[PDB]
């Protein structure tokens, strides 16, 4: 897609950010800002300009599922692509995400190969 | 993730012998003292008082440990250990992380205690 596309990596403080930020730099994307949780994220998102969200599921103040929900509700950014990247592989977690309108799901641990395919899949489907 | 946050082996023992009262009572004290602690931490960081940071870390590590909040205890373990390689570069993030999740951790603990009993 476009190289100037703005991403927001929502992850408290684990290895997810260093991994994802790096894999994104490799695919060509350099415009990447990070957040610690749903709250911080929503604030940063109000500034506008963002075109893609990548987030964990378990974070304090607001988990990934609530953030997902909050994003879909808000009309100004109801279509913003959101990709969940979490350890949670149960039946409840995946269905919740599908119902809420997740763009995609990636289970941890994952490999660079997968994350790149999950991104490139969503890029086609949406036409970025 | 509830296992990476709590010291389950310790808590299950507490429940068997004594009961939940001591944990909740102790957690009650922690919830009151904690806000003060992080504030003092934050201060010493900007002021760059090395001994300050280390000392307060030792206090939170103990405070958290006694009530079974494993990740906090661990996060305090690192802050009070300035001999660790690249302590200076990574210490600030461990503090911002302490400030970010302490309340959530407390919540996950109360929750587990209820369900447990």
């Amino acid at each position: 897609a476009d190289k100037e596309l703005k991403f927001l990596v929502v992850d408290d403080f684990s290895t997810m950010r260093r991994i994802v930020r790096n894999l994104l730099k490799e695919l060509g994307f350099n415009n990447v800002e990070e957040a610690e949780d749903g709250v911080d994220a929503l604030n940063k998102l109000q500034a506008g300009g963002y075109g893609f969200v990548i987030s964990d599921w378990n974070m304090p103040n607001m988990d990934g599922l609530e953030l997902l929900k909050t994003i879909r509700a808000d009309g100004a950014m109801s279509a913003l692509p959101v990709l969940m990247v979490t350890a949670e592989a149960k039946k409840e977690n995946i269905i919740a995400a599908a119902q809420a309108g997740a763009s995609g799901y990636v289970v941890k641990p994952f490999t660079a190969a997968t994350l790149e395919e999950k991104l490139n899949k969503i890029f086609e489907k949406l036409g970025m | 993730k509830s296992e990476a946050l709590l010291d389950i082996p310790m808590l299950e023992q507490y429940l068997e012998l004594v009961g939940p009262k001591l944990i909740t009572d102790g957690l009650a004290v922690f919830e009151k003292m904690m806000p003060g602690y992080v504030s003092v931490l934050e201060s010493n960081l900007t002021a760059q008082d090395k001994k300050g940071i280390v000392e307060e870390g030792h206090k939170i590590k103990g405070a958290a440990g006694s009530v079974g909040l494993r990740h906090l205890q661990q996060l305090g373990q690192q802050i009070q250990s300035p001999d660790l390689p690249a302590w200076e570069d990574n210490v600030g993030e461990w503090i911002e992380e302490m400030k970010e999740e302490w309340r959530h951790d407390v919540e996950v603990l109360k929750a587990w205690v209820a369900k447990a009993t």
